[PDB]
């Protein structure tokens, strides 16, 4: 497989663009630049904020299983003692895929997802 | 160990390939306009490459720290992961249930 | 023990709690079952119970058998045979233990499953709940608890309905027997508490009937003590009284289903006959040594891991459904037979009859054929259950919630249905007739005959001559109408005399309100003139020659007067509302002159007459002269004012009727209710099908093949910039067509007020 390239090497050799808008939005006449001094100032602030923490929950967090919801209630009760900076929920919030129902007797798939 | 090797292989494949979906569009279709989002060309500083069919890990390759909190409920434990941006530590956490 | 009432899984793996019946008592008992698994390898390995095996796969194989505990503890933890090492995938590993028990033991069977092998007369309890209105009843108590005029109206409604249902109550009295008292309403603690009171007063020997369509089933089992055997089921107190008195019929029906299908009373669901078909098909499949594609966790068939990956064939298989429905527009002076069809799918499966990579497995198909023949013979011998089953097959072959759902099976049945309809059209036409229209529910047939009273004999001969061909042995061919004279451009736009005259025109709906009555008037005048001409020509002995002459001059005089009036009043606030053109679903186009739209509509209807094109055409010229428009002017040309939005193969579960429904060309009553029966379709089910169609077309756009724009070769490579013949690549679904589809979706969503569909449309852009 062709060798990967370290982030710094890629950024410096493409011309150090801001491909996100972390520093500024681009136009067709103006490609935004990832200004070095602001990059350094932000990096120092990043090292300064010792307390920030990102909490990632595991995948396949099916909200329609009581065991999931019980486990999750315990976890969030821990997190309320000391809130994350950020909390990534992810991945398939229902046990079954939620698709067009074949019948009207049971509560429909979309409605169940909303519940 | 097997579990280590089959995740070194994963992240090395993804980051050497530089792109989150190496597969042909006849095996994983991409919205043609939005394929630029799957490209990783300036390799990200961290990647939460979440995957339910592999072990948890917090590898590093080419300076990219790739982590995977593979599944929420596994082996009768709730599993979640604490990435710490101001030090790039990755403290895994679990609750028994 | 040698009879079962319920299976359920224990908390711990591989173990079932079972409720069994013998010696006149229910007993609680417990089984241990091993999990059977299949595995496939390209190369041999056998480290260790594991058995090398042979069985047909779904489109080196080892059977594997463990107690679920050791399988589970090994598989998720160790460097075992279940992890890597050239596995092509576990096949049957999803089947729940009690769903293995129901297949191999059934009703007519801790305890090892190793040695188990292949008159109700007891009490009932009841817990139906109508969301706050929890309702409780017993076959062993003289009062009923109905939670948040009340008692008085209850008493007389009970008396009236009891009088209405006496014989039904009496005949099923020995199952559930009668008047009782009443009571009514933190409150939710009474549900757990009084269910303990139930258990305290009947430890066993009574059966609990759970719920009804306004379900909250899982939360109900949280309130309810989960240890009972439970029959799960899914001023308006009339409904509740009716259900309570209906209970005996339900017990009788459930006993009939169980005694037929060998499924325990608690496990089978009345709410879906497809499940009974699933288990009963699974038996005959494993008995014919097919690896079973039962899937518990997801709709898609458990082919092993491969089912999770996108595939162009699979996505085509899921996205595709349209019948190539024939529509030969015209005028027909011959009598036309309006032939209904039903049991077409069943007929194809019965009468049906690697290199092909989206054909369903021929072994499994042969099993379904022979099994359907078995069910059908038992229906002919008046088994209500087998009859209901064969009627419900059309749902199961389509339903993704079927445990043995397979998109390949759905598609195999569907395209065989398509071929069979084309062969049915071939058969009718081979017998000298000609088809006006044909789809999966209906055929309109030109007879080469002129009189209905002459043809009430020949029509029955014709239909018999079709059904007596073996290819159509099981068809419900039914002559639903006789059309004496027919004007036809599509099933939403026709008129004719039936043996008396009816007219319906989606065309009419787009004319401004002043002109809609005018359109119907001239359509009756056209029918009258055509009929006068037909009967005149027949008294004198394609017969329509000269029909324009009976009304052309009045029509021109009328149109001239209307044109003068339009110049007077189209701008006038006194009248403009009658000139305003209606916004509607699939409203195709903008129009500047509404009278011209009426004239275009009339002329188009009359131009359907292939025999008489010239006289109509000359009249059309003389009409357009009023506007000084030239005979062939692009404005004067008739383009259909409506854009179709067809949701293919909608299911009316109330009568198992499969219909394409067109949200634009069909009238609203045919959208919000069935055409054959007249039960209403659920609104959210309806919107979900529109969103499924929308997303199916967006995906079909993104997954399309590209085609060369000047030689039509397909783009086979991945990185060419153009075809080798110098032609630019273009889509097989051009972007303009999909823009138009999203436009009609937004129109339909705005008009019918489909909030879910409209928010989906909003979330595309935003
Ligand atoms: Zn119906
Ligand atoms: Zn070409």
């Amino acid at each position: 497989l062709p060798p990967g390239e370290r982030r710094e090497i890629t950024l410096e050799t493409i011309g150090n663009l801001d491909l996100l808008g972390i520093h500024g939005i681009s136009n067709n006449n103006f490609i935004a630049r990832l200004d070095k001094d602001l990059k350094i100032r932000l990096h120092l602030l990043e090292k300064e904020l010792t307390d920030h923490k990102f909490v990632i929950l595991g995948a396949n967090l099916f909200l329609d299983d009581l065991k999931i919801m019980t486990a999750l209630s315990k976890i969030l009760q821990k997190l309320n003692d000391d809130p994350p900076t950020l909390l990534i929920w992810q991945g398939s919030f229902t046990s079954v895929p939620v698709f067009a129902s074949m019948s009207s007797r049971n509560i429909s798939s979309s409605t169940q997802f909303k519940n | 160990p097997q579990k280590v090797q089959e995740t070194r292989k994963l992240v090395k494949t993804i980051l050497d390939q530089g792109h989150l979906s190496p597969f042909l569009d006849s095996l994983r279709p991409i919205s043609w306009d939005l394929d630029h989002t799957l490209t990783l060309c300036p390799i990200p500083s961290t990647m939460v490459l979440c995957d339910t069919t592999s072990a948890q890990f917090d590898l590093t390759y080419n300076g990219c720290k790739v982590i995977n909190p593979g599944s929420f409920i596994h082996n009768r434990r709730a599993r979640y992961m604490e990435y710490v941006p101001s030090s790039k530590k990755t403290i895994q956490e679990e609750i028994y249930i | 023990t040698w009879e079962v009432l319920q299976y359920k899984d224990s908390g711990e793996p591989g173990v079932l709690e079972v409720f069994v019946t013998i010696n006149g008592k229910v007993q609680n008992i417990t089984f241990h079952i091993p999990k059977t698994i299949y595995m496939k390898f390209k190369s041999q390995t056998m480290p260790l119970l594991i058995e090398k095996s042979s069985a047909s796969l779904p489109n080196q194989l080892f059977k594997i058998t463990l107690p679920e505990s050791v399988f589970l503890e090994e598989k998720e933890n160790c460097t075992s045979i279940f992890n890597d090492e050239n596995v092509l995938g576990v096949f049957e590993g999803t089947i729940t233990p009690h769903q293995r028990a129901i297949m191999d033991l059934g009703a007519s069977v801790g305890f090892e499953m190793k040695d188990l092998s292949m008159g109700f007369s007891m009490d009932i309890g009841y817990l139906l709940h109508f969301p706050e209105f929890f309702s409780l009843f017993k076959s062993w108590g003289d009062t009923i608890t109905i939670l948040v005029i009340n008692a008085s109206s209850l008493g007389q409604i009970y008396k009236q309905m009891f009088e209405k249902k006496k014989g039904k109550i009496e005949t099923y009295s020995y199952l559930v027997d009668i008047n009782f008292e009443f009571v009514y309403f933190k409150l939710y603690r009474r549900l757990s508490q009084e269910t303990t009171k139930l258990k305290e007063e009947r430890g066993l020997q009574f059966l609990l009937l759970l719920q009804s369509p306004f379900i909250t089933k899982l939360l109900g089992t949280i309130r309810l003590l989960n240890q009972m055997p439970i029959v799960k089921l899914s001023t308006l107190l009339k409904k509740l009284v009716n259900h309570v008195l209906s209970s005996g019929s339900w017990i009788s029906h459930l006993i009939k289903l169980s005694q037929y299908s060998n499924i325990p009373i608690c496990n089978l669901r009345l709410d879906s006959m497809d499940y009974i078909i699933d288990v009963l098909y699974a038996r005959k499949l494993k008995k014919e040594n097919i690896v079973l594609w039962w899937n518990e966790k997801a709709p898609l068939p458990d082919h092993g891991g491969i089912q999770n990956d996108f595939d162009l064939n699979t996505s085509w298989i899921m996205n595709d459904s349209e019948f190539p429905k024939i529509n030969n527009s015209g005028v027909y002076d011959n009598v036309v037979l309006d032939v209904g069809v039903d049991n077409l799918t069943v007929n194809t499966i019965l009468t049906s009859a690697e290199f092909v990579h989206d054909a369903f497995s021929n072994d499994a198909l042969n099993v379904l054929r022979g099994m359907l023949k078995e069910w059908w013979d038992e229906a002919l011998k008046e088994n209500s259950t087998a009859d209901l089953l064969v009627n419900s097959l059309a749902s199961w072959v389509q339903n993704p919630n079927a445990k043995l759902f397979d998109g390949l099976l759905r598609y195999h049945v569907h395209n065989l249905t398509k071929k069979a309809l084309l062969q049915l059209v071939n058969e009718f036409s081979a017998l000298g007739s000609t088809i006006v229209y044909a789809d999966r529910n209906q055929i309109l047939i030109k007879t080469n005959k002129y009189s209905p009273e002459n043809c009430y004999a020949y029509s029955q001969y014709m239909m018999k001559a079709v059904r007596t061909n073996p290819m159509f042995s099981y068809l419900d061919l039914n002559i639903k109408r006789y059309w004496d004279l027919l004007i036809w451009m599509d099933k939403f736009n026709f008129s004719g005399l039936a043996c008396t005259a009816v007219s319906q025109w989606q065309l009419k709906k787009f004319l401004s309100p002043i002109y809609q009555p005018e359109f119907e008037d001239w359509m009756m005048i056209i029918l009258d003139s055509m009929l006068k001409t037909k009967q005149s020509y027949l008294k004198l002995n394609n017969s329509l020659n000269g029909f324009s002459h009976l009304f052309s001059k009045p029509l021109m005089k009328r149109v001239k007067k209307l044109f003068k009036n339009q110049q007077e009043f189209i701008l006038d606030p006194q009248y403009e509302a009658d000139y305003v053109i209606p916004v509607l679903p699939g409203s195709h186009l903008n129009v500047k002159n509404p009278l011209l739209e009426l004239v275009k509509s009339l002329c188009h209807v009359m131009l359907l007459s292939k025999s008489t094109i010239l006289e109509i055409r000359t009249l059309r010229k003389e009409l357009l002269k009023i506007f000084e428009l030239r005979e062939f002017a692009k404005v004067a040309e008739f383009k259909d004012p409506s854009l179709s939005l067809v949701v293919p193969d909608f299911l009316c579960e109330y009568c198992f009727f499969i219909s394409d429904i067109d949200f634009c060309k069909a009238a609203p009553e045919s959208i919000f209710s069935c055409v054959r029966c007249h039960k209403a379709f659920n609104q959210v089910l309806l919107q979900e099908h529109l969103i499924q169609k929308l997303r199916s077309d967006i995906e079909s756009y993104l997954i399309q093949d590209l085609r060369c724009s000047r030689c039509h070769k397909v783009k086979r490579d991945y990185m060419s910039a153009h075809c080798p013949c110098a032609g630019a690549w273009e889509g097989t679904l051009p972007r303009e067509s999909i823009v138009q589809k999203l436009n009609v979706f937004k129109q339909v969503a705005k008009y019918y007020g489909f909030d879910i569909l409209l928010s989906c449309i909003a979330d595309l852009t935003i």
